[PDB]
């Protein structure tokens, strides 16, 4: 609809530390994780990035 | 299950962009009983789940 | 970390050429402790690496 989104409009996606970037060795990354929940009895986990 | 998550993206220029970290994840089911896929046939039990709404 | 090692490559005809050999691969860091993925804060140890020059 119109302001369903509208909270999307205020912020921007940023720029962390990631210290393992795939290859063994750290980088400034656009997709950093952030933290990892796992409550969720069925079995499925969510993870919180820098990107949107 | 194993023992890091790793997330990766395509940028405009088309390299990966990755993030790597240490995180376990042994998950297991409900009951008493540690299956792996579900039966065409069984029984039913409260469980929980993080919905797509 | 796995039982077998495997190499290929792709030849002018689009055909897969790949070799399959027999290697233990269990490999663990230096220090007392197990881990899988480097972390934000720890510490500095020595350890010896193939450089690419």
């Amino acid at each position: 609809v119109s302001q369903h989104f509208n909270v999307y409009k205020a912020t921007r996606p940023y720029i962390a530390y990631c210290a393992d970037c795939g290859a063994g060795h750290s980088c400034h990354s656009p997709v950093a994780i952030e933290a990892v929940r796992s409550e969720a009895t069925d079995g499925m986990l969510k993870i919180q990035f820098s990107a949107q | 299950p194993g023992e890091f998550l790793q997330v990766s993206i395509q940028d405009t220029r088309n390299a990966v962009r990755a993030c790597r970290i240490q995180y376990h994840h042994d998950p297991q089911p409900v009951g008493r009983e540690k299956f792996t896929i579900r039966p065409h046939y069984g029984k039913e039990i409260p469980c929980t789940t993080y919905q797509q709404t």
